[PDB]
């Protein structure tokens, strides 16, 4: 009876080998969302600057309308085999749209079974690590609520920035204000990013490292 | 006795290949504080005023 | 030795004059009359430091990129192929949120606000930093006291350079990120160390 | 002098269109501060202490 209990092992083995490819592309995809938040934040920290020109802000707003693009371009990637691995339940679907950026994937978050005995979400909805914010995280100021996408608190960075504010006290203070909390919210998205990042982080080291210790447990008791 | 100490190879295989993975992180550990060093002494030698 | 210096005479015991006016060293080898000595400011010691202080971060982020080298199967078999290497540690992120967070300067006086000004600025997809020399040069010729203030500072707790001097100084000293992960690593390392004895004593018990 | 606590040093040129204005604190009336003062603010006017 070792062959088929070995072939159970072994077939939860391959899911959890597909597993750990998939939060190691998850890995690679939020590094590089981490190194654009980080640009995206010094080029805010520029345009933090009180006095600056038409064409100094129009090209802050192209250079963060291409961050966006390559933001978007990292969530809506493909896999080798075709499928999005920020889809979620759904392979097959689009995780985000390339204009308005909806989640269109599964709601219900993806449960792949590392084990029999220990269940968790392996796998995350690509809403996560854009469209939640924590709340141990200092609240913004300027408002109670706080729009969870990362996608849209950047793009009303660039709505304030576009439309030109020079010329009416009013408008800049509007517009400072904009600024001011599009920047503290980059913070909180930055810190939920990292928070993302250390829960996927544990799951494919110590989680994967306590599945690995499994497979020996259970091979000892086989033994 | 073959078979078991073959048996004993494949499930030291996970156990050696983790130990192997840990020398392979201690020598990266070892070559990022020597790269992290170096910028520190980068970053000590730009924290110097008189250059300007 | 008497000398006259614009005006203001000047009387030492050697030939070898220091502070008139402070910060000129004159050497005096004979009598000379109305000579002209012009000191004018060069920058090239601090863009060097500057671009030695780029280079080895570009470097480090090498490095850092490097152990999370991954490499995906399109079939799925898996096998070493330098994809593991360090994926999944959160001392490289820590290490690289901290002084990506120091990039952006805090309590700086100077008109800038991050190093784009100077001239050092990142490629969005690489991440990696580039100079452009015709900018940063005319930088440190025109407004040099405010670069000074924006990187160097006060020396102590404020600027980009002191602070990044700081954490990277807390990480390395004791109980750093990167100096914690090497305790703890080391611990984990005896502790897998044990695991090899044991599984040595598991094959010497079952053999 | 030692009671005063803010100073200023009002400085006019013919070329200059706005006068320079030095702003020196309470504890700034050494000489040495009063030359970090004026070579700090980078106006062009550069100020140093000469021993005879």
């Amino acid at each position: 009876v070792l062959s088929q209990a070995q072939a159970q092992n072994s077939q939860y083995a391959l899911a959890r080998t597909f597993a750990t490819q998939k939060v190691s592309l998850e890995e690679s995809v939020l590094s590089q969302v981490t190194t654009a938040i980080q640009t995206a934040q010094e080029k805010i920290v520029y345009a933090g600057n009180g006095t600056l020109s038409d064409d100094d802000r129009a090209s802050l707003a192209t250079d963060l309308q291409g961050i966006r693009d390559q933001l978007m371009n990292l969530a809506n990637s493909t896999d080798g085999n075709g499928r999005y691995i920020f889809a979620g339940y759904k392979t097959e679907a689009a995780p985000f749209d390339q204009a308005t950026g909806g989640y269109h994937g599964g709601e219900k978050s993806v449960t792949q079974q590392v084990d029999s005995a220990r269940t968790m979400v392996i796998g995350h909805t690509g809403a996560q690590i854009f469209n939640s914010i924590t709340s141990n995280a200092v609240p913004e100021p300027d408002g109670s609520d706080s729009e969870k996408n990362l996608f849209v608190m950047l793009d009303t960075a660039i709505a304030a920035l576009k439309t030109p504010v020079e010329g009416n006290n009013v408008e800049k203070e509007k517009a400072a204000a904009a600024i001011d909390k599009t920047n503290r919210g980059l913070k909180n998205s930055l810190n939920n990013v990292l928070t993302v990042r250390a829960e996927l982080g544990t799951q494919l080291s110590e989680l994967s490292t306590l599945d690995s210790l499994g497979s020996d447990r259970a091979l000892g008791q086989k033994l | 006795l073959t078979d078991l100490t073959k048996n004993e190879k494949g499930r030291l295989t996970p156990i050696t290949k983790q130990q192997s993975a840990n020398s392979a992180k201690l020598t990266a550990y070892g070559t990022l504080k020597s790269a992290l060093e170096k910028f520190q002494t980068a970053n000590t030698a730009l924290n110097k005023a008189d250059l300007f | 030795a008497k000398l006259n210096v614009n005006g203001i005479d000047i009387e030492r015991q050697s030939n070898t004059v220091t502070d008139a006016p402070q910060g000129i060293t004159l050497t005096l080898t004979k009598k000379v009359t109305d000579a002209t000595v012009t000191v004018t400011k060069d920058d090239t010691k601090a863009k060097e430091a500057i671009k030695s202080w780029v280079d080895a971060y570009n470097s480090l982020v090498d490095t850092f990129s490097s152990l999370t080298k991954y490499t995906a199967v399109e079939p799925g078999e898996e096998a070493s192929d330098k994809n593991g290497a360090l994926l999944g540690d959160s001392v490289v992120r820590t290490i690289q949120t901290g002084i990506r967070a120091q990039f952006a300067n805090s309590g700086s006086n100077s008109a800038f606000k991050t190093m784009a000004e100077i001239g050092i600025t990142q490629d969005g997809t690489s991440g990696k930093l580039k100079i452009d020399d015709d900018k940063l040069t005319k930088v440190l010729k025109d407004n040099t006291a405010a670069a000074r203030e924006l990187l160097v500072g006060d020396g102590k707790e404020t600027g980009i350079t002191t602070k990044i001097a700081t954490e990277v100084k807390s990480y390395l000293a004791d109980d750093g990120i990167i100096d914690n992960a090497q305790d703890n690593v080391n611990a984990t390392l005896k502790s897998l160390t044990k695991q090899y004895l044991s599984v040595s004593n598991s094959i010497d018990e079952t053999v | 002098d030692t009671s005063v606590t803010s100073r200023t040093i009002k400085i006019e040129q013919p070329g200059r269109k706005e006068p320079l204005e030095i702003k020196l604190d309470k504890g700034d009336t050494s000489m040495e501060a009063i030359r970090d003062a004026i070579n700090d603010a980078d106006s062009g006017i550069a100020a140093s202490i000469v021993k005879v």
